[PDB]
């Protein structure tokens, strides 16, 4: 009943954000 | 890159890599994409994918893939992955996680939320018991 997955599911979700960013920023 | 940076960045790797092979393909990305409220073409995801498809087998590898991270890195506005991730939480930028911009990031990210949920959320975040979660907490809770 922790909180605590909520805020892990939260930063995988932007790191993968990021990373498509990083994608698409590159050059 | 030092060896922990390295082993962050096969983290974020793992995130794409659906089937755990190793590579990422036009597949893996657009998943993610699409999970992401994004759909991009089968030719965009080409063109994604190529930009830094270093041997151009069609898929990245993980030392492509660090190649384009390492890039990221090495540039001087460029913050660790943890640091970035804060702020885009943060973002009157004052060094505390409130409530209105946790809503505002599950709103961004899709993610459904209720006040209680929010509420509680930063009260198992927030050790010092001022209401908003700081960077250190973040990195605890994280
Ligand atoms: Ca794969
Ligand atoms: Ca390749
Ligand atoms: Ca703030
Ligand atoms: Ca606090």
């Amino acid at each position: 009943k922790s909180k605590k997955a909520v805020w892990h599911k939260l930063l995988s979700k932007q790191r993968r954000r990021a990373v498509v960013a990083c994608f698409r920023m590159t050059p | 890159l030092t060896e922990e940076q390295i082993a962050e960045f096969k983290e974020a790797f793992s995130l794409f890599d659906k089937d755990g092979d190793g590579t990422i393909t036009t597949k893996e990305l657009g998943t993610v994409m699409r999970s992401l409220g994004q759909n991009p073409t089968e030719a965009e995801l080409q063109d994604m994918i190529n930009e830094v498809d270093a041997d151009g087998n069609g898929t990245i590898d993980f030392p492509e893939f660090l190649t384009m991270m390492a890039r990221k890195m090495k540039d001087t506005d460029s913050e660790e992955e943890i640091r970035e991730a804060f702020r885009v939480f943060d973002k009157d930028g004052n060094g505390y996680i409130s409530a209105a911009e946790l809503r505002h990031v599950m709103t961004n990210l899709g993610e459904k939320l209720t006040d209680e949920e929010v509420d509680e959320m930063i009260r198992e975040a927030d050790i010092d018991g001022d209401g908003q979660v700081n960077y250190e907490e973040f990195v605890q809770m994280m």
